[PDB]
DNA sequence: GGCCCCCCCGGC
DNA sequence: TTTCGGGGGGGCC
């Protein structure tokens, strides 16, 4: 790095650096650190969706069992690596079947990301995870399940990284408002906890973001409003006006009101249709063919949007296909 | 602190063939040959954690006595076993000479024998007949289909089946006493429900639990372990009315951190082998499901995507 | 410049990176007021090489105050390739650089040539790793530690070395076969430059991987005698002594199993 | 062939044989052959009498189904062979290829099960491209059209003014034809590839055999004993 | 200058100049004096100002000298394979900054950090993308990256997750009127009161294109030589909107209802060469907007202008699509 | 020589249709220095190509039209050769990447960059000998051009704008990316009016001295052409020579071979309509396709040809324009077209 | 010993 | 047949 870690995003400068930094995941952390307390440790694999905190958390206990020095302790192979079926027939055997350098202890393989690896690296890896256990142990790091084959996953103990609990991001919120001087709005916190999604990685650069808009950040206080002008994301009262419209007005009603709304800050049709989406789900509809109709047409339209097209037709489809989908309520 | 402990599917690997459960008609063939000999050219064939390398690894001890280290080569995916290494390492050892008892011969054992390739099991085939006085193979595989027919004409086909709960709980229960674990039976109830006829997942979930919680139920298995989520897929696609299929997967799935791409995959699977839904709807129902999933791989994967597709199968199931 | 370092012959700096070239691929540089010492860790983290090239190599050696830097050798070593082995080299650099400018200049004529190669943000230490008290020291000429290598790595993989009273013993154990070289101290006071040296405290017995090995021997180009320390629980040490400084192999035995 | 006649069978597609012979099996036989199976299915699902019709449907309407499912099976086949890999697609097209437009029109073959037609034919038209691309690239100086305007629109004035003189004043057209060439850069080889596209009505291997063997040798000789000039230098 | 198109010539020298993006803008210049720019992934639609953005940055954070050996820019134009991300990108993330000069640290800030910008990220595969997410992890004490893109859809998750969003809205008559306005007069283009708004509405979200149909209108202005001011009817006819006349033409034809008919106007009509997309949003335009028709048939006709939409948009043909859409709402 | 090509006009001033794009592009060319990219879209044969050389030839010299046809060599990432034809002027550059299918990309990433990013040398009219302008690149069927092609044209066009300027041409927008579109300053090309072609075929006929019994000749001519003039003159080249340089009131009108098997096919389909029927629509669509008949063409001209039959009712009409526009959609999706074609067919046969 | 080239799979 | 990427196995050197 360059100069003090304030020139890092906040991301980068919040990451955990021992294991009673990471929240929301409190039965695996330990489980963990139970195992590594007793020597105990198996081949484990952590399996979750992004900004959950498994590579921190794998960094923090290698530096909890070895130290400041663990990255000259253990053999940390990531995408951005080669990892052919060469590279694991010697690289990771000489790591596996050799005495540590520096100072005695296990040998900590980390093969993070590995749901990019060939299936013929895996079965490669299997009689060598097998063969080695004595001496080496195997962490694997994944999102998606489905690339990993059979064998690997038999050989290896799960864990699911959950997503992040509300109570885990308050509490990282308020250590990183203690710290940065900040304050934030129940509201403001609110916004930033919905749109967050159980990434923590979206609630700190939305807070970044947040603290480079105020203009005096020292005693200005963070409102739902700044997230929302940061984000550019629709206020709930725009997306409850915009559904009231289409549902009890007529089409030009709903299509002045839909154009106001979106003219307004500039707002984006598809974070509209996700907000319309969430409030409709809440809905009681008597008659399933609406919720079907509903759900089939909103996905259609996302989908297309998703490929460019025409902005206004695909607002006016929008509107159109909640209309049609509530006809059949009655 | 720097110290590790041997784990159990190691320290309890068997070491005899009267300690391999399940699929005990070819244990029993395996242990009749070990004790007259004449070992043949075998293919070992099966699903993961079943014991397919136990078995060929004991056979190969027993059989060969003191002169494990000097009859017995053996080569898996982690080594090179390309063409060169057939015609030349392979060759040499099934020429050497050594002198062992009457009936035994020498063994080259191939784990993972798929994953070679067809001109290095090509090589394979006449070295197999012309020195099968003096050596024999002994092949490892969990697809028989990748090993080319001349080989498996050559060999005896043995053919494992997944070991049932009873075997299993059998296992788990002398690995208990050997241990002296603190066990209650629905603790081993939830561990063979959760290993589906895999024993090393069944160990490796046993010593996650009492290494992380201590005494076995279901509670701590199941704080410990998750559900096998194509079950949850399954009662998805099954729910009578839509409502319940959409709460399913937003509470299971969706709010439990699964992607998008494994649950349309997991959908996918299950819906091929539903047995008592007919063939039509089925390939309906895997028709929209390939449409969500083109979806889901050109970028958009959400909720939404998801939903629809349970809304389109509870259209066409109906 | 913060750092002037002149070699009167580039063939001496080109010399002694050729001799770790092939077992590392980022080396370390961290220049001081007695000399140059770098280190290099292997992909595989089983072998590390330790180069203390001392100010008297140099025909004028300047540095102000310690400075750090990461390379990559490919691009040392093809950039090194560039000059011509008949001119001096300065090795140039500023006060928190990002560049190390190589310099040949021709004393025949009147040409120049400056490379800059851009530096890499490496951070780490050496942790000087240099056990006090192994169990074994000797010391014998480079060659025959060659030969032997070469001769017994082309049976096996792997090469074990046994230390016992007066007896050093090299086995390899392959598929064709093995093969044993035992090797006792004795000393010729006619060429002192061939004798064999060994220092015992308590029996050794270490297995290490060939091709490691193979690398190592690269550098009996650079000193005629080689110094093998031995230490169970402890990597092995293969020193190669130099004009001013030396050059240190640490590579860590197999698990035995 | 023998994927195709099981795969074609009406037997397996019943409820009985559905539960004997799964999905999951017919997958599997798809999968044996996964390069030949959709193409041999293609070919094979017009020539058979069904017995899994629907009641009140008929063997027209269950073809036309069919062939929906084949169109979307090749589009997804070429997403699968496209810059991105998408292999994990194979299943699907497995259905959607193969298996779904079989059990649509499964049943007996009505004749032999025939190799599929579709290579041949490529093969085919990518020779008749290339000609084609030779025959625009020796006349793009001259015209004023792409390859596709050049074979819709160009050639038949070009037969005209190339063939029917032949025809008509016997060796007297040559003189002409050569003049005609030599305005586009074309060749001989160039005139047979041009007069080799032209389908239907219009078709020249009969007229082009009956010609006279005189009137041909004296258009060789012709060509031949003069200097031509060159569009490419170094083709 | 002179012999540049206008496009070119007026893109934002600095951030000041960029017109409707200052949710986004603003914290970027904050970013000049906190010295902690994050990792940004840039979306939004074409013509909006998003490398103009970028570019303005680099400008106002390195300056013009020390730029070159701080920037990395790769474009579609550029091969960008897994290969290329884990050798190209990642040895020069790994490099250290180069060094400033004292002029560069007297003037401009100099953060401690280069750049690395992957335009049109949108055409990478995902393969090679999954090879930049530990690559931005690692290194981010000496490497920023910026990810810019049309359709945040093709960019995987975790890279999604790893940077910073930025969306650029669309720039329409109400925000971007000022700048178009300034580049007019600067260029000494005299237009009829409206017309700038009529252009702005024209492009539908696009400054470029609105600043290629001003240049347009000025060269016609300047080679007809009668001094008289540009007027919206010029700007409509250089922009290929439909006459008013020809849509009052098809929807009379469509509400005969004749097949045949319909069939004959839309062959003279295909003639003309009118792009279909043009008449399509022309026509949704005339029916959604009409009080004459009932709910219903604004329901049916909004999905048939989705659908016909959607089908243009792969490429389709013209023809078959308009004849198809025509005479579907002459159905309805 | 044709007549179609033997009397084109070669400058602006020798345009004879459309005078307000003519004007248009006058004033375009009037302050060439900051001429911005181009893009011309509209029907086949219209005269867009024409119009591109026109508007060459009023920016540069005369000399735009000694054009000279080279070969040049790429490799791509598997060693493949490939070779590519240009068409090269001492002041403008012709390519037609699509010609390579997908390795067009592989062009626009190492042709078009190379013009690009480097000066020429010109030795005529210049003193210093190194050239003071923009090299003019033209893409012909631009509108074929894969979506990766034409994003690696993007920061091409936005980098190098001092030094290459590119006149695309293409018959159909709709392919095009927005952000190209967006790059580029659209000209719409209308097709030629009926009077129009009449008075070019009758200056042709003047030219060439062919005897005509009335002018109403080249008035039919004109409405069978549908609105293209490189059919109108191939066409009354075509009846004359088979009417002896003569054309009367009862010459005949004559069409093209696949025309003519489109048709057939079309009254097959409307007779027969069964699985056989099928089969033996399969052998004329390999037919049709193994000689250089595009499937989109073919797909266009059955189904006007289905929709122009005087025994379907409006039903029958509604269901074939509806399965076209969606199997035209899966023809522009796929790759093997027969299998759509084959689809479509076996659908209108289902409906009808 | 190292490039360089050609050929062949890719689901479960 | 067939659009990348990975692996093997042989050919120059
Ligand atoms: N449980 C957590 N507690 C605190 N911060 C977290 C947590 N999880 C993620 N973060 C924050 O988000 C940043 C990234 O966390 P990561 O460990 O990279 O998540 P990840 O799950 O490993 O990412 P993927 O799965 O490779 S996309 C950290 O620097 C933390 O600041
Ligand atoms: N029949 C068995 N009896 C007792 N333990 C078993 C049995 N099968 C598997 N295990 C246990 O699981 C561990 C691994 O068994 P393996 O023999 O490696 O399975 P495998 O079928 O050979 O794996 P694959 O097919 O290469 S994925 C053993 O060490 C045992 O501890
Ligand atoms: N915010 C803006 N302010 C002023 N001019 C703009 C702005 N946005 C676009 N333009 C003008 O349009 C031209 C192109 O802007 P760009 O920065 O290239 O837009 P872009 O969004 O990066 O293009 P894409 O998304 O790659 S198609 C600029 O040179 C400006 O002349
Ligand atoms: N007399 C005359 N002929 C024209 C004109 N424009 C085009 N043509 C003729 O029409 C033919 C086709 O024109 P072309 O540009 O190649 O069609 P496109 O490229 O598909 O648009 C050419 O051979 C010309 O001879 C015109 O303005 N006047
Ligand atoms: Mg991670
Ligand atoms: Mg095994
Ligand atoms: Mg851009």
């Amino acid at each position: 790095e360059k100069r003090s870690k304030e020139n890092l995003p906040w991301v980068e400068k919040y990451r955990p650096e021992t294991l009673d930094e990471v929240y929301g995941q409190n039965e695996v952390i330990t489980t963990v650190r139970k195992f590594v307390d007793e020597g105990k440790l198996p081949h484990l694999l952590f399996y979750g969706p992004p900004g959950t905190g498994k590579t921190s958390t794998i960094v923090a206990l290698a530096r909890e069992i070895y130290g400041k020095n663990y990255s000259n302790m253990v053999l940390e192979l990531n995408a951005s690596d080669d990892r052919g079926i060469d590279v694991v027939r010697n690289q990771i055997k000489d790591f596996a079947s050799t005495r540590q350098i520096f100072s005695k202890g296990f040998k900590l393989i980390i093969l993070d990301e590995a749901d990019a690896m060939t299936n013929a690296a895996q079965n490669a890896l299997r009689r060598v995870i097998e063969r080695y256990t004595k001496n080496t142990r195997f962490c694997v790091l994944a999102n998606y399940a489905h690339k990993l084959t059979p064998a690997l996953l038999s050989r290896c103990t799960r864990f699911r990284f959950q997503p992040l609990p509300q109570e885990a991001i308050e509490r990282r919120i308020a250590n990183v408002l203690v710290h940065e001087k900040l304050k934030l709005s129940p509201n403001a916190e609110k916004a930033l906890i919905e749109l967050s999604n159980g990434d923590m990685r979206r609630v700190l650069n939305v807070l970044q973001s947040c603290k480079a808009t105020l203009d005096n950040p020292d005693e200005d206080e963070i409102s739902d409003d700044v997230i929302y002008e940061c984000c550019g994301a629709p206020r709930p009262s725009d997306l409850k006006a915009v559904l009231k419209s289409i549902l009890e007005d007529d089409w030009g009603t709903a299509h002045y009101t839909l154009n106001k709304v979106r003219s307004a800050k500039g707002l984006a049709l598809i974070d509209l249709i996700e907000g319309i989406v969430k409030i409709l789900e809440d809905y009681e509809l008597q008659n399933e063919e609406t919720r079907v109709h509903l759900l089939t047409k909103l996905a259609d339209i996302e989908y297309s949007i998703s490929k460019g097209g025409n902005d206004q037709i695909q607002g006016s489809a929008v509107i159109g296909a909640i209309k049609a989908s509530f006809e059949n309520e009655t | 602190t720097l110290s590790l402990q041997l784990p159990w599917v190691e320290k309890y690997r068997p070491q005899v063939l009267s300690d391999i459960v399940g699929n005990k008609e070819t244990i029993d063939r395996l242990q009749q040959i070990a004790k007259d000999g004449n070992m043949p050219h075998m293919i070992i064939s099966g699903m993961p954690g079943i014991g397919k390398t136990t078995s060929v690894h004991c056979l190969a001890h027993e059989l060969l006595g003191r002169s494990y280290a000097d009859g017995v080569l053996e080569l898996n995916a982690s080594d090179d076993r390309g063409i060169d290494v057939v015609r030349n390492q392979i060759k040499h050892f099934a020429q050497k000479k050594l002198h062992l008892p009457p009936g035994k011969h020498k063994i080259v054992i191939l784990d993972e024998a798929d994953s070679m390739t067809a001109g290095a099991q090509q090589a394979l085939r006449r070295t197999m007949e012309l020195y099968s006085n003096s050596t024999r193979f002994a092949f490892a595989c969990n697809q028989s289909n990748k090993i080319i027919e001349p080989l498996q004409s050559r060999c005896a086909i043995l053919r494992y089946s997944k070991l049932s709960d009873e075997d299993v709980l059998k296992r788990l229960l002398q690995i208990i006493k050997l241990e002296d674990v603190k066990y209650t039976n629905d603790g081993l109830e939830a561990i063979i429900f959760t290993a589906e006829g895999d024993m090393r997942q069944a160990i490796n979930n046993l010593q996650s639990t009492v290494a992380g919680h201590g005494l076995v139920n279901a509670d701590n298995v199941f704080k410990i372990v998750d559900s096998p989520h194509p079950l949850i897929v399954k009662k998805m696609l099954l729910a009578s009315n839509l409502e319940d299929s959409i709460q399913i997967l937003r509470t299971d799935l969706w709010k439990k951190g699964y992607s998008s791409i494994d649950i349309v995959t997991t959908s996918f699977r299950v819906t091929k082998n539903l047995a008592q839904v007919k063939e039509s709807v089925r390939l309906e129902m895997i028709k929209e499901i390939g449409l969500t999933h083109m979806r889901i791989l050109e970028g958009v994967g959400t909720y939404l995507q998801l939903a629809s597709m349970l809304a389109k199968i509870h259209k066409l199931n109906n | 410049s913060m750092l002037e370092a002149k070699f009167e012959e580039a063939s001496l700096f080109k010399r002694i990176i050729d001799g770790f070239k092939d077992c590392v691929q980022l080396v370390n540089f961290q220049c001081k007021e007695d000399g140059i010492i770098a280190q290099a860790v292997d992909d595989s983290r089983v072998l590390l090489v330790s180069l203390e090239i001392g100010v008297e190599a140099f025909q004028e050696y300047r540095c102000d105050h310690p400075v750090t830097l990461g390379m990559d050798l490919t691009s040392l070593s093809k950039i090194l390739r560039c000059g011509n082995n008949t001119d001096t080299l300065t090795l140039i650099a500023d006060n928190t650089p990002d560049s190390i400018i190589l310099l040949f200049e021709d004393t025949k004529k009147d040409r120049i040539a400056e490379y800059s190669l851009k530096l890499m943000d490496i951070d780490a230490d050496f942790l000087k790793i240099e056990e006090l008290q192994y169990d074994s020291t000797l010391s014998l000429p480079s060659s025959e530690f060659s030969k032997i290598v070469r001769d017994l790595s082309q049976l096996s993989d792997s090469i074990n070395i046994m230390i016992t009273k007066e007896t050093i013993k090299f086995v390899a154990d392959g598929d064709i076969g093995s093969g044993s070289v035992i090797i006792k101290p004795f000393v010729d006071m006619e060429h002192p430059e061939t004798s064999i040296k060994l220092e015992m405290d308590q029996p050794v017995d270490l297995t290490f991987g060939a091709k490691y090995l193979l690398d190592i021997i690269k550098g009996s180009s650079l000193s005629d005698r080689v110094g093998i320390r031995l230490s169970s629980e402890a990597p092995a040490l293969f020193q190669f002594d130099l004009k001013s400084g030396f050059l240190q192999f640490f590579l860590a035995p197999k698990f035995n199993d | 062939f023998d994927i195709a006649h099981k795969m074609l069978d009406g037997q397996i597609y019943s409820d009985i044989g559905s539960r004997n012979f799964t999905l999951n099996d017919k997958i599997a036989l798809y999968f044996d052959d996964f390069d030949f199976t959709p193409l041999m299915i293609q070919e094979n699902y017009l020539s058979t009498r069904p017995s899994v019709l629907k009641p009140g449907q008929s063997h027209l309407e269950a073809v036309a189904e069919a062939a929906n499912c084949i169109s979307l099976g090749d589009i997804v086949e070429k997403k699968i062979r496209s810059s991105e890999q998408l292999w994990s697609l194979l299943p699907l097209h497995a259905v959607l290829s193969s298996v779904y437009p079989a059990s649509k029109v499964a049943g007996h073959m009505a004749g032999r099960i025939n190799f599929t037609a579709w290579l041949g034919q490529n093969s085919k038209s990518a020779k008749y491209y290339r000609l084609l691309q030779e025959i625009h690239y020796h006349t793009r100086l001259g015209t004023s059209t792409d390859k596709i305007g050049l074979r819709l629109d160009y050639l038949p004035t070009f037969r005209k003014r190339l063939l029917d003189p032949f025809l008509k004043q016997g060796a007297d057209a040559i003189s002409s034809v050569i003049e005609v060439m030599d305005d586009y850069y074309l060749t001989k080889e160039d005139w047979d590839s041009i007069m080799e596209f032209f389908v239907g009505p219009d078709v020249t291997t009969a007229i082009i055999k009956k010609i006279p063997a005189t009137v041909k040798s004296g258009f060789t000789r012709k060509y031949n004993s003069m200097t031509h000039p060159v569009a490419i230098y170094r083709t | 200058l002179a012999q540049q198109p206008w496009v070119e010539k007026y893109r934002p020298k600095n951030l000041d100049e960029v017109t409707a993006q200052d949710h986004a803008v603003t914290v970027l210049k904050k970013t000049l004096k906190s010295a902690n720019l994050p990792h940004m992934l840039f979306y939004g639609p074409p013509g909006t100002g998003k490398t103009s953005t970028i570019l303005a940055l680099t400008k106002e954070l390195y300056g013009p000298d020390l730029m070159k050996s701080r920037i990395l820019e790769l474009n579609a134009s550029d091969e960008r394979g897994i290969s290329i991300v884990r050798e190209k990108v990642k040895n020069f993330a790994r490099l250290t900054v180069s060094k400033p000069s004292k002029h560069d640290l007297e003037n401009y800030p100099c953060p401690p950090y280069k750049i690395i910008i992957l335009d049109e990220a949108d055409s990478m595969t995902a393969d090679a993308q999954s090879a930049l997410r530990r690559t931005m992890e690692t290194y981010s004490g000496v490497t920023r990256f910026c990810l810019i893109c049309n359709y945040v859809t093709r960019i995987i998750d975790p890279l999604a997750s790893r940077c910073s969003k930025f969306r650029f809205k669309a720039l329409d008559a109400s925000n971007a009127i000022d700048r178009l306005r300034f580049i007019s007069e600067q260029e000494n283009v005299k237009c009829d009161d409206g017309v700038l708004e009529r252009i702005l509405d024209i492009s539908a979200g696009d400054l470029r294109r609105g600043i290629t149909l001003l240049q347009s209108a000025s060269k016609g202005a300047q080679y007809l030589g009668d001094g008289k001011n540009i007027t919206s009817t010029q700007v409509e006819e250089l922009a290929g909107v439909v006459p008013h006349d020809i849509l009052i033409e098809i929807v009379e034809k469509v509400k005969s209802g004749d097949f045949d008919e319909i069939k004959k106007y839309v062959n003279t009509f295909m003639k003309s060469g009118w792009s279909a997309a043009s008449v399509v949003n022309q026509l949704h335009e005339y029916y959604i907007t009409n009080d004459n028709f009932d709910t219903n048939f604004k329901n049916q006709i909004s999905w048939l202008l989705f659908t016909t939409d959607s089908r243009l948009n792969n490429g389709t043909n013209e023809h078959i699509q308009l004849l198809n859409l025509l005479v579907k709402i002459s159905q309805l | 020589s044709l007549w179609v090509d033997k009397y084109r006009p070669k400058s602006l001033n020798a345009l004879s249709h459309n005078e307000e794009l003519t004007n248009f592009l006058k004033s375009l060319s009037d302050q060439p220095r900051d001429l911005p990219h181009l893009l011309l879209y509209g029907p086949n044969g219209t005269g867009k190509k024409t119009r591109c050389m026109a508007l060459l030839e009023s920016i540069f010299g005369p000399g735009v039209y000694r054009l000279k046809i080279d070969v040049r060599q790429f490799v791509t990432a598997s060693n493949r050769k490939l070779e590519l034809n240009v068409v090269s002027s001492p002041y403008h550059l012709e390519i037609t990447p699509s010609d390579m299918g997908n390795n067009d990309r592989i062009v626009i990433q190492e042709l078009l960059k190379e013009v690009a990013q480097m000066e020429q040398v010109d030795f005529q009219d210049s003193k210093d000998g190194l050239a003071h302008r923009y090299k003019c690149v033209i893409i012909n069927e631009a509108n074929s051009l894969t979506k990766d092609a034409q994003a690696a044209l993007r920061r091409t066009m936005e980098k190098y704008s001092k030094n290459i300027r590119l006149i695309m041409v293409c018959d159909s927008m709709s392919p095009i990316i927005a952000p190209i579109k967006s790059r580029c300053l659209l000209i719409r090309c209308p097709a030629p009016s009926d009077s129009e072609i009449s008075t070019i075929l009758s200056d042709v006929v003047t030219n060439e001295r062919i005897q005509l019994e009335t002018k109403d000749i080249l008035k039919r001519i004109a409405q069978a052409s549908n609105g293209n003039l490189r059919v109108s003159l191939l066409m009354l080249e075509s009846m004359a020579l088979n009417n002896e340089l003569a054309l009367k009131s009862s010459s005949p009108i004559i069409k093209p071979d696949w025309i003519i098997v489109i048709h057939k096919l079309t009254r097959k389909i409307v007779k027969e309509r069964s699985v056989n029927s099928l089969i033996e629509c399969r052998a004329v669509l390999y037919d049709l396709l193994a000689h250089c008949i595009p499937a989109n063409i073919i797909l266009k001209e059955l189904t006007f040809s289905l929709l122009d039959v005087e025994t379907l009712n409006t039903t029958n009409k509604s269901s074939i324009i509806e399965y076209s526009s969606v199997f035209d959609e899966r023809l522009s999706l796929g790759n093997k077209a027969i299998f759509h074609l084959e689809g479509f067919i076996a659908k209108v046969m289902c409906c009808l």
